[PDB]
């Protein structure tokens, strides 16, 4: 569905254009070499890919713009009424539980050795078994946030922290 | 070998390891599963 | 005690004192007894604009059915404002309104004052105390009589019931997508067919 | 049923070594079955307690509203689109609109988005209010049984019947959780309504099975 | 001149007076502190301002402290 | 470094879908996204005495002034 | 009074680098002459390289 002045890639002739230029560049490149050598060969693979690729992106739903390249939508409304919302909207989630992950993994590691006797030792040289262990433990982070948020824990209390003349 | 495990523990080591095999995850992801937009 | 649910236990905060106590907090909204005065103002404010919004909105339907003027709907005036003007009791010559942003804007020009006063508890620029007015009396008590448990009650009662009615007219006007009366007028004629559930 | 140390038990007669240590009949619905260990922490008991009656009055309720409409639209003639569970939802899509009862005065929604948003903020409000134990509706008397507003008729004042029916509501919530599982690889599996599978194995008790399916694979 | 001032969270260790090329500090004695000597500033149109007694001081915000003022041939440590 | 490699429909090209939006609520029908003085039917639009409107639309509807330009990625 | 050797108090001198923070008792004076009696020890080395400092009772949360 053509929205905000924009065609569908698949139904769109500057796409076609761009996906031409492409395969015509390849096929120049090809006339140098001998139809059954191996550089042939790996034009052939590229130019494949590349068919595939734009045909990949035409029936997706993909939008195209002048230019004839595909454009994202990225208003979260529009992305899920009109059927766009892979190209933003997931990936938020996903790139929000990876750095969850990532995040919690580390600062779980951080308060583990934080009670040891020499804790600066173990930031240098990493306790393996220990970061591993945390590393898979970790794949439920949002338990350990929602109860640190509602308990207080996740919080220092200002008194505690140091900070400058203010 | 006694303190070589001590060694590779080391945050150099250990991060040329990390990285190294997550960026080849990442490359044979997109071997397998190309171009995604 | 009255309540709201046959037996149902009233909360430590709502005890009686205050005219309306059915003892109805469910989300405890009423535990902080500063919250509490401000909100019984609200409770009666929000009905009186209630009720006057009722009478208001039928007014145009009783005044176009008894013959006294052609009065636009209560959710077509500001349209009619906006395209074209608003003629008082049909009268062109009367007041001949043709601007909402001038209508809003005197809204707020004669309404701010009016209602920094009331919450200040005087005609001054500072609240006299930390009390809310809600019963001034004086000259809005021209018939002397007020103030009694029972009328406040009554108040109460009555501003709540607007309120809900209030409600009513909006969605109404949305779903029949006709006037008010018109809709007790459809319900009085044929009531099992001529509801909400029956599609 | 029952508490203390001679309760009913997951292996029944034969539960002699197949009870942990740490299970001494405190909790509802403790039949001393835990085999892989998980609850030898205590505070991870804690928590499992309150995820397993999470994921359990989740289930009841799921399992009551995945079958409702379309007991609703096969017993009375409530001409809902699409009345089977894992079809609803679909609904909302294209330019349909979600109306209650079939009925388009009643909630007439068609923005899916506004729909979930609206979810997740009134879920982050209450779930964060579970949490802490404190909110709007009160302190909790215990994390997973709060009391109060939540029990308007007084069913806890009792602490004999209390106990009893945690028992039960433990028990009905076992079921409820296998139902819905059922519920999930029966759709995947057969492609059919629930009602609609129940149906055809009361009509035949015999090949209408999942050893219908399992020769497929 | 520059200008010196000593404060009393001085804990009379020297490191100061020792650090100073131009011998502008000395230890004179006091009572504050179990040392029993304090630094003191006397020649400070001889400073030239480099702060290494600044950076000689182990208390916790430095108990030396020089403030930069008018120059001079003397302070612009010139040779010419 | 996708124009390098020769793909440039690989790029990442996000819509300035609220700056858009904006510019359609001005009268720029350009988007197609028909609200406040694009849309026809609105209050906004229909206000009676607005009278500046006409002269507005054909200004932000003309490609030679840089009243709103258009805009994309 | 004096903090306990071994016992541990929160430095509420604003231009310190270890305000708001605790440390460890090593010595107090118990002359009035001297101005900060009180020897702490911090885990944490302030901008200089150190990690005690002397303090007065009036500096000190115990
Ligand atoms: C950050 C700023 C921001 C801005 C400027 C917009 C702007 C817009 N939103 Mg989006 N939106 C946003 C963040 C934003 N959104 C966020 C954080 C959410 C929750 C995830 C949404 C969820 C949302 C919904 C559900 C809808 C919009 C819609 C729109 C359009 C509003 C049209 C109208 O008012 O009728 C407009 C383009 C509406 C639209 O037209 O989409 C088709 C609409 O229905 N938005
Ligand atoms: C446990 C690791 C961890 C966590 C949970 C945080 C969390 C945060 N950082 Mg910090 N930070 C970190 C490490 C961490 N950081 C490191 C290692 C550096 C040095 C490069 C910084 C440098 C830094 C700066 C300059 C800023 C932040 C800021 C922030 C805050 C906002 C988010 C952000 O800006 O991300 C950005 C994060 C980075 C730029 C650093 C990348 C962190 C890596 C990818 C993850 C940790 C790596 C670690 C080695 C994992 C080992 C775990 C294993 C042994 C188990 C947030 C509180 C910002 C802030 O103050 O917000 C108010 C801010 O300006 N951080
Ligand atoms: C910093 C912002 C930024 C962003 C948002 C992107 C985003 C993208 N890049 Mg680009 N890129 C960038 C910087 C960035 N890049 C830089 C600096 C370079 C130069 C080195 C590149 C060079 C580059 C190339 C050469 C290519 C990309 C590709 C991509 C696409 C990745 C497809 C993929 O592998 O997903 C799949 C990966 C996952 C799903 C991660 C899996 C993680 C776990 C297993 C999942 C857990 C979830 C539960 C994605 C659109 C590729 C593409 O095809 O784009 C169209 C591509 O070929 N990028
Ligand atoms: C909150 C209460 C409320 C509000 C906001 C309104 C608002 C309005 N009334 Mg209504 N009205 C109300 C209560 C209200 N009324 C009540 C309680 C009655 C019975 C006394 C009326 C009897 C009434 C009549 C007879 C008319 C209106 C009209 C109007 C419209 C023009 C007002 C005007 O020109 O004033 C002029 C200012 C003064 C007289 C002072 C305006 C939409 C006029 C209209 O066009 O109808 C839609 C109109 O002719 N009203
Ligand atoms: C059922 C409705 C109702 C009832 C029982 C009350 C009762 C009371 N009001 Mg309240 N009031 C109401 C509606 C009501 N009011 C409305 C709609 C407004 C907004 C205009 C107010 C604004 C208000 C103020 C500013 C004050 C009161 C005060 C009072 C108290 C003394 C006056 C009195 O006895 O009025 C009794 C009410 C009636 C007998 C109803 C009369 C029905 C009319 C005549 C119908 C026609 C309305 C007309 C079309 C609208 C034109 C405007 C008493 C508790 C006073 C007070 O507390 O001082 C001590 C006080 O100062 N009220
Ligand atoms: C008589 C022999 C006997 C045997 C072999 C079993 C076997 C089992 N029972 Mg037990 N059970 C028994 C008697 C028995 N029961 C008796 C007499 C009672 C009291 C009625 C129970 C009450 C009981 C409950 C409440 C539960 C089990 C459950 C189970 C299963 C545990 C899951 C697993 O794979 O191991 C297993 C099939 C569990 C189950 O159904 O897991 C799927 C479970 O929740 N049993
Ligand atoms: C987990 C519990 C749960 C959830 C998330 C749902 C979710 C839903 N129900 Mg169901 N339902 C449930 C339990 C549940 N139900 C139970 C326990 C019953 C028996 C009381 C029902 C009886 C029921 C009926 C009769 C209908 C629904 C309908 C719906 C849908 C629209 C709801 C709506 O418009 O909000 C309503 C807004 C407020 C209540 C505010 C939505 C899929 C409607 C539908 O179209 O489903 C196909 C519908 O007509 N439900
Ligand atoms: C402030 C608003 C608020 C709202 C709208 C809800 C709404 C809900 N709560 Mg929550 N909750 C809240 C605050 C709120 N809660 C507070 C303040 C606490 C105490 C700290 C809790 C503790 C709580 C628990 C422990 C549980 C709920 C559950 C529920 C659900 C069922 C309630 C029920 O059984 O009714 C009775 C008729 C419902 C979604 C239950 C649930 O969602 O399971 C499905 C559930 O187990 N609530
Ligand atoms: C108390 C409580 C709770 C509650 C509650 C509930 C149910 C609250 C509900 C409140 C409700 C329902 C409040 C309505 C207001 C209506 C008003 C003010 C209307 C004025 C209307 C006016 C002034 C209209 C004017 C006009 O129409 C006129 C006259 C002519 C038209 O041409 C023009 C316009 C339209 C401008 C909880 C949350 C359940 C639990 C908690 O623990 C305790
Ligand atoms: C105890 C134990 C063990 C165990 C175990 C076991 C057997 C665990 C099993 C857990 C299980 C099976 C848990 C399912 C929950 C399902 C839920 C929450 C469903 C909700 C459903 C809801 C809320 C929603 C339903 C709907 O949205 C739907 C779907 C579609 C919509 O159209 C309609 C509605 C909105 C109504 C081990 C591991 C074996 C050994 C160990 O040692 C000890
Ligand atoms: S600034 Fe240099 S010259 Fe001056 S007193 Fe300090 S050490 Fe001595
Ligand atoms: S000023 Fe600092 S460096 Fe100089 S003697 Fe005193 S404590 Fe030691």
């Amino acid at each position: 569905e053509a929205i905000l002045g924009l065609t569908p890639c698949a139904e769109s002739a500057k796409f076609q254009k761009v996906l031409t230029k492409e395969v015509k560049a390849l096929e120049k490149r090809e006339k140098l070499y001998e139809p059954g050598s191996a550089p042939f060969q790996a034009l052939e693979a590229t130019k494949a890919k590349t068919q595939a690729r734009f045909a990949k992106y035409a029936e997706s739903g993909l939008l195209c713009g002048a230019d004839g390249l595909p454009h994202l939508i990225s208003d979260p409304g529009l992305a899920v009424k009109y059927g766009h919302a892979g190209e933003t909207l997931i990936p938020t989630i996903g790139f929000l539980y990876v750095a969850g992950y990532i995040g919690t993994a580390g600062r779980t590691y951080l308060q583990e050795i934080s009670t040891r006797q020499k804790p600066t030792q173990s930031e240098i040289i990493i306790d393996v078994p220990l970061a591993t262990s945390i590393a898979f433990k970790s794949w439920d982070w949002p338990n350990k946030a929602v109860k640190e948020l509602a308990s207080g824990t996740l919080l220092e209390d200002a008194k505690n922290v140091p900070v400058s003349r203010r | 070998m006694k303190y070589f495990t001590t060694y590779l523990s080391t945050a150099p080591v250990v991060a040329v390891l990390w990285f190294t095999l997550t960026a080849s995850l990442l490359i044979e992801i997109n071997r397998f599963f190309p171009d995604i937009l | 005690r009255p309540t709201w649910f046959p037996g149902a236990e009233a909360p430590a905060w709502l005890t009686g004192e205050f005219p309306g106590d059915r003892g109805f907090d469910p989300c405890g909204l009423a535990r902080d007894p500063v919250d509490f005065a401000k909100f019984r103002d609200s409770e009666v404010f929000h009905g009186r604009w209630a009720m006057l919004g009722l009478v208001g909105c039928l007014v145009p339907e009783v005044f176009g059915n008894l013959g006294i003027a052609q009065l636009p709907a209560w959710y077509d005036a500001a349209t009619v404002a906006n395209t074209s003007n608003l003629d008082y009791l049909g009268n062109p010559n009367l007041v001949h309104a043709s601007n909402v942003s001038f209508i809003a804007l005197s809204t707020l020009l004669l309404m701010g004052p009016v209602e920094a006063w009331r919450w200040n508890g005087a005609l001054a620029s500072e609240a006299k105390s930390a009390e809310r007015t809600t019963y001034p009396g004086g000259p809005f008590d021209p018939l002397k009589l007020g103030a009694s448990p029972e009328l406040k009650l009554k108040e109460i009662k009555n501003g709540r019931l607007a309120m809900v009615g209030m409600f009513g007219f909006w969605a109404q006007s949305y779903v029949t997508g006709e006037g008010p009366l018109a809709n007790l007028a459809a319900h009085l004629a044929d009531p099992a067919h001529n509801n909400l559930l029956n599609t | 049923k029952w508490y203390g140390p001679n309760r009913p038990k997951w292996l029944g007669p034969l539960s002699g070594g197949a009870v942990p240590e740490y299970l001494k009949g405190e909790y509802a619905g403790d039949y001393g079955f835990d085999t892989a260990g998980l609850a030898a922490d205590p505070k991870l008991f804690q928590r499992y307690r309150d995820a397993e009656l999470q994921n359990g009055r989740w289930a009841m309720l799921g399992v009551l509203g995945c079958l409702a409409p379309e007991v609703l639209s096969n017993v009375f003639g409530v001409p809902y689109p699409e009345p089977v569970w894992f079809k609803t939802g679909a609904t909302i899509l294209n330019g349909g609109s979600i109306d209650y009862l079939a009925n388009p005065k009643l909630i007439h929604a068609s923005n899916l988005l506004l729909t979930l948003v609206l979810e997740l903020v009134f879920f982050f409000a209450a779930e964060t209010w579970r949490e802490a134990g404190e909110g709007p509706l009160g302190k909790a008397q215990d994390k997973s049984y709060p009391g109060g507003v939540f029990d308007p008729l007084g069913l806890s004042k009792d602490p004999a019947a209390f106990a009893e029916a945690k028992v039960k509501e433990v028990k009905n919530g076992r079921l409820a959780m296998l139902a819905m599982l059922g519920l999930f690889v029966q759709a995947g599996v057969t492609g059919q309504s629930p009602l609609e599978n129940l149906s055809a194995h009361l009509a035949n008790p015999g090949v209408n099975f999942w050893t219908s399916y399992a020769p497929t694979l | 001149s520059h200008s010196v001032k000593i404060y009393n969270t001085c804990i009379g260790c020297t490191q100061c007076v020792r650090a100073c090329p131009t011998d502008v500090l000395e230890m004179v004695p006091w009572d504050g502190c179990k040392a029993g000597q304090i630094a003191s500033s006397p020649r400070t149109e001889d400073c030239v301002g480099c702060k290494r007694c600044e950076s000689a001081c182990p208390t916790d915000f430095l108990s030396v402290r020089v403030y930069l003022g008018s120059e001079t041939s003397r302070s612009m440590g010139l040779a010419y | 470094v996708m124009q390098a490699f020769g793909t440039p429909e690989k790029q990442i090209l996000i819509e300035p879908v609220f700056a858009q939006w904006i510019q359609s609520a001005h009268g720029k029908n350009i988007y197609e996204l028909n609200i406040l003085l694009s849309s026809d039917s609105s209050n906004a639009f229909s206000a009676s005495q607005a009278i500046w409107l006409p002269g507005w639309l054909n200004g932000i509807n003309d490609k030679s002034t840089s009243l709103f330009l258009q805009i994309g990625p | 009074a004096g903090p306990a050797r071994g016992s541990t108090v929160k430095v509420t001198r604003p231009e310190s680098y270890w305000y708001n923070q605790y440390g460890k008792v090593i010595s107090v004076d118990e002359s009035g002459a001297i101005r900060y009696p009180v020897v702490v020890r911090f885990e944490k080395e302030n901008y200089q390289g150190v990690t005690t400092n002397n303090f007065a009772l009036d500096e000190l949360e115990y």
